[PDB]
């Protein structure tokens, strides 16, 4: 994020921080869902950190007080930008997985969201059956 | 529609919708107002739709683009 | 008269009406008249019911989540005003006007007062008449303020409760019965500095006893 990078590139001396990741979340949504949408941009960021600051800021008048980190938006505003980035972690699973996102179920697009992936080098256990 | 679910399927019935009635000089015209050139077209057919007739002169008089939406 | 069903028995009546009411909703969701009940989500709810798909679009779900919250809220907000509305015409016309049902005898009670000189007094008395719907009159004369007041059985018990405990020179109820029908009109305020002008006064509707009354107790309480 722009407002960690560079903060602690250029911090001289070590030292403990306090951050406020809910911004103002919490006075309109539970904190189940702020860390959800918080996972969800984080897996975003992690994914592209390019397409992702680009959708953050869905329109030329939104902009991120100094304050906080996250932009201000609408309850709306953050659906739409929250499906944006959904899409956004499903197309580098489409890409560098060459499957398409439609067959991805509402189950595994969670553990591609969380962040659990299983791999089988060891098919000969086929024996098993 | 009726948008209602019924047993494990949700149905939705919408009505027949009534048809647009003719106005006063608005009629099905017949094979008998289309000249010599269009009449051996119609072969079969004594009269004429309702948006054939409509539309007649707009695409066999008039040699405009016509866009029929019917 | 009306019969007393015992707390066993209304618990019994209770539970077997919200039984009628729980089976009269399964079998309308059994023959698919209703859609099938969906399961109640509050926030600590919503990541057990919603949990595949919060991750996904938590926003969405939690404005799913708190947009039912909302209809449940919406319907029992709505019930209770509905039935509310009931007190809005059942209420200063039929939630506070009763009356006693004083139709077959009036209870007319008579006070005394040696001191009555006070007007917040008379006009809180004049207000109590006047809300309790109690009819009745006051004569005021030296050293004697006759209070008549005849009304139902629930305003006459207010009245001796006011006059003898919430009002303070001493009141005594001089005559507290009833009566055939009723002698004085409404609250009204008459001073008569001569017995006989009260007296003729009384007589008017047929009451000259109180007067006769007030003025032998204070005959007594002056001679002893």
């Amino acid at each position: 994020v722009e407002k960690f990078g560079d903060l602690i590139l250029k911090a001289t001396e070590p030292q403990m921080v306090l951050f406020n990741l809910y911004d103002d979340w919490l006075k309109t949504i539970s904190s189940y869902t702020a860390f959800s949408r918080l996972i969800l941009i984080l897996r975003a960021l992690h994914v592209n950190n390019d397409r992702a600051k680009v959708i953050l800021k869905p329109d030329k008048t939104t902009i991120t007080e100094p304050h906080h980190i996250w932009p201000t938006l609408t309850d709306e505003e953050w659906i739409k930008v929250e499906v944006q980035l959904k899409d956004l972690i499903l197309a580098d699973y489409g890409k560098k997985n060459n499957v398409n996102v439609a067959s991805l179920t509402q189950s595994e697009i969670r553990d591609i969201i969380l962040g659990m992936e299983i791999s089988a080098p060891s098919q000969q256990r086929q024996q098993i059956a | 529609s009726f948008r209602r679910q019924r047993k494990g399927y949700e149905e939705v019935h919408v009505p027949a919708l009534k048809p647009k009635p003719f106005g006063s000089e608005e009629q099905l015209l017949p094979v008998e107002k289309l000249p010599k050139y269009a009449q051996a077209g119609f072969e079969g057919f004594k009269t004429l739709n309702r948006i054939q007739s409509k539309l007649y002169r707009a695409a066999l008089e008039t040699d405009e683009n016509l866009l029929l939406c019917a | 008269l009306g019969v007393y069903l015992t707390k066993k028995e209304q618990k019994k009546l209770r539970r077997q009406t919200r039984r009628e009411a729980q089976k009269e909703l399964q079998e309308k969701v059994r023959l698919g008249l209703m859609p099938p009940p969906e399961p109640k989500v509050r926030i600590s709810n919503l990541m057990r019911v919603l949990g595949t798909e919060a991750v996904q679009d938590p926003t969405k779900v939690e404005a799913h989540v708190r947009a039912q919250m909302a209809k449940r809220q919406k319907a029992h907000e709505e019930a209770n005003a509905a039935r509310k509305l009931t007190a809005e015409q059942r209420k200063v016309k039929k939630i506070k006007k009763l009356k006693e049902d004083i139709s077959q005898g009036v209870h007319i009670s008579v006070y005394r007062v040696r001191n009555l000189s006070n007007p917040a007094k008379k006009f809180k008395i004049e207000a109590n008449a006047g809300q309790l719907y109690l009819t009745g009159v006051v004569v005021l004369h030296k050293d004697v303020n006759v209070v008549v007041v005849e009304g139902g059985p629930k305003a006459q018990k207010k009245f001796k409760r006011l006059m003898l405990h919430r009002i303070k020179n001493k009141c005594v109820l001089v005559w507290e019965g009833t009566a055939k029908d009723r002698s004085f009109g409404e609250m009204k305020f008459k001073q008569c500095p001569t017995e006989n002008m009260a007296r003729e006064h009384f007589k008017k509707h047929g009451a000259e006893h109180y007067w006769d009354l007030a003025l032998s107790e204070s005959v007594l309480e002056s001679t002893d």
